[PDB]
Order: structure tokens, then sequence, then C-alpha cells
């Protein structure tokens, strides 16, 4: 009943799941980061960050929104 | 949990020139200790 998932968009193409893991690990313990695939297996330009605890979600919003990764500011809409 | 300690891959992604400058610690001091690390 607790939603511990963040949606993060506008990722630059070089951003990886391990990269986001380490980055959002600063805001709180991260369980997994998934970057979904396209119809041809292409990685999408957004990712799902799943935290261990719900409280990590609002904190990560303030700490990490707009941070530039490879010149592209991430957009945390969740 | 060591705040502002990051790998070289992340430093290049963040564009950090100087590795001794801790990133994210300045604002954590304002926001407070990340609640998800307390538990
Ligand atoms: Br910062």
């Amino acid at each position: 009943e607790a939603d511990r998932t963040l949606f993060v968009g506008n990722l630059e193409t070089k951003v990886t799941e391990e990269l986001l893991f380490e980055l959002f690990h600063q805001a709180g313990p991260v369980i997994k980061v998934k970057i979904p695939k396209d119809k041809d297996g292409k990685p999408k330009q957004f990712a799902f960050v799943n935290f261990k605890h719900e409280v990590s979600v609002p904190y990560a919003m303030n700490l990490l929104n707009g941070i530039k990764l490879y010149g592209r500011p991430i957009k945390i809409q969740f | 949990f060591k705040p502002g300690v990051i790998s070289e891959e992340l430093q290049d992604a963040l564009g950090v020139t100087d590795k001794s400058l801790p990133p994210f610690i300045y604002r954590m001091r304002q926001l407070g200790y990340p609640p998800g690390w307390l538990k």
C-alpha cells in the first residue's frame, strides 16, 4: 500500500541503471533501478527508481531534481 | 552510507572537476539527514 517508486525522465542516452542506482543511493537505500525497453529493445529515455522506504521518495525529489547528468537535467515527475 | 562520496563514473556524469569537493552534502545539511537511511 506504500508507493516507493520514482519516475525520472529526460535521461541522457549514456545514463545507465547502475549510474542511477549510485546517484539515488545518496537520497536513500535503493532496491533497483529499471530502464524500460522499446519495441525494438531500445532503452527508453526514462527510468523507475524503487526505494526501500516510501520516505525516500519526497527527499530524493528535493535533493536530485534537475541535476544534470551528461549535460541533461533529470526531471523527477513522480 | 557515506554522503557525498561517489565513484569516478558518477563524477564524470555529474561533471565534477575536483574529487575532494563533496557533492550533495551542502544541501543535505539543509534538508536534514535522509530519512530513508535512518531506518
Ligand atoms: Br546538490
